């Protein structure tokens, strides 16, 4: 994955 | 629906068991059945719905990325022709991913968003709507790509407007929304400067509000703030 | 079958793509379609078939173990009554696991084992037959439990007899067969001494044959020998 | 899992 996104 | 005969409470109970068993497809089907009972979802139930579908689509997205990479290499100069199988199988995974996103968007439209009056629930669902249009945008190539992107942008923007008016800057859903909208800007909308600006401002406004929080709230907020910082480290 | 219209070679190609994408349910469906073309499987194709179903059932077994543990705790003294949901959902996962095992055993019986004349293919398939009866045995509780256990034992025993006559003690399939038959003795047949004896003798006879192997064969054999040693460390 | 079994 290219970037961090929200866990929820 | 196949869950129509099961009690709402039993569906929620089984969604929690499926999570413990890492059976996320089951978990999503149980939570879809719960949504289709027609009652609003509690905070914990909204989290179960999101976790379930996040894991299902997350596996699909990872597979799609593997297959798209193979497909791209097959179209490079000097690459041996291997027939239609790579494209076919990428399309298979893509169509299944799109189907899950359509299912989630369908639940949000029937009728979770309409009945969400509190800021926390409305922002949560509008963020979800942005997220699943963003996942659709990751694979879109046709004449609907611009419309998919604008649908994600529109949902995120409405969520941002409510969240800024009604929630503290440290609220974990506000933070996760800003995080995801910033990723949308960087990865989808070809707007890295907007992505970086949003992550920076979001981080700084949360930092200034940490002093108001209990130890446990502090831990919840700083967890998401660290993801904003991680992205800024990737991007700058 | 749903794969009836796809070329055998395309099914094998897509099984390899599914493996790269960690899409093991797809991988198993592709390999089932390939088996159902009616031709024998090459060594590489047998490995793809096994890897696919091993991963599918492995996830089911892990989920079943989580749910069975929760169910067992619910039946302890002082545990609050929570209704039928834990049992129902354990049964759901159990029935799906049994269905996959039945599918694999069906492929072995129609007609992979019958047409396997070479030692390597026949031992591979008989080991698989033992394995999937062993997975059925892990969840069996009724009046067929003894028959399921004996079906696993019988398949493993036939594979052992052929492997001892026709394959070197370092052959990775012979080693993996002995490893799994030893686990069957320890975990299923309540025969820990037999399990330990088999693992020891298998390890020692392989050690004595390593000198005959190339560097790459040596690596393949010692990988499985280490699993025998790991089990002996657990068991002694 | 209670014991190690074969990777294939
Ligand atoms: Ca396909
Ligand atoms: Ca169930
Ligand atoms: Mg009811
Ligand atoms: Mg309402
Ligand atoms: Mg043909
Ligand atoms: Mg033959
Ligand atoms: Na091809
Ligand atoms: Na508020
Ligand atoms: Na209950
Ligand atoms: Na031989």
């Amino acid at each position: 994955k290219n970037a961090n996104s929200s866990p929820v | 629906g196949a869950m129509g005969s099961m009690e709402r409470a039993s569906l929620i109970q089984k969604a929690k068991l499926a999570e413990q068993a890492e059976r996320y497809e089951d978990m999503a089907a149980f939570m879809k059945g719960a949504v289709e009972k027609g009652e609003e979802l509690s905070c914990e139930e909204r989290n179960l719905l999101s976790v379930a579908y996040k894991n299902v689509v997350g596996g699909q997205r990872a597979a799609w990325r593997v297959l798209s990479s193979i497909e791209q290499k097959s179209n490079e100069e000097g690459s041996e022709e291997k027939g239609p199988e790579v494209r076919e199988y990428r399309e298979k995974v893509e169509t299944e991913l799109q189907g899950v996103c359509d299912t989630v968007l369908g639940l949000l439209d029937s009728h979770l968003i309409k009945e969400a009056g509190d800021a926390e629930s409305r922002v949560f669902y509008l963020k979800m709507k942005g997220d699943y249009y963003r996942y659709l945008a990751e694979v879109a190539t046709g004449d609907d790509k611009k419309r998919i992107i604008d649908s994600a942008r529109s949902a995120y923007q409405e969520a941002m407007d409510i969240s800024k008016k009604e929630m503290p800057p440290t609220n974990p859903i506000r933070l996760g929304l800003a995080l995801n909208f910033s990723v949308f800007h960087y990865e989808i909308a070809n707007s890295p400067e907007e992505a970086i600006s949003l992550a920076k401002t979001t981080f700084d406004e949360a930092m200034a509000d940490l002093h108001t929080l209990s130890e446990d709230s502090y831990k919840d907020s700083t967890l998401i703030m660290q993801l904003l910082r991680d992205n800024l480290t990737l991007w700058t």
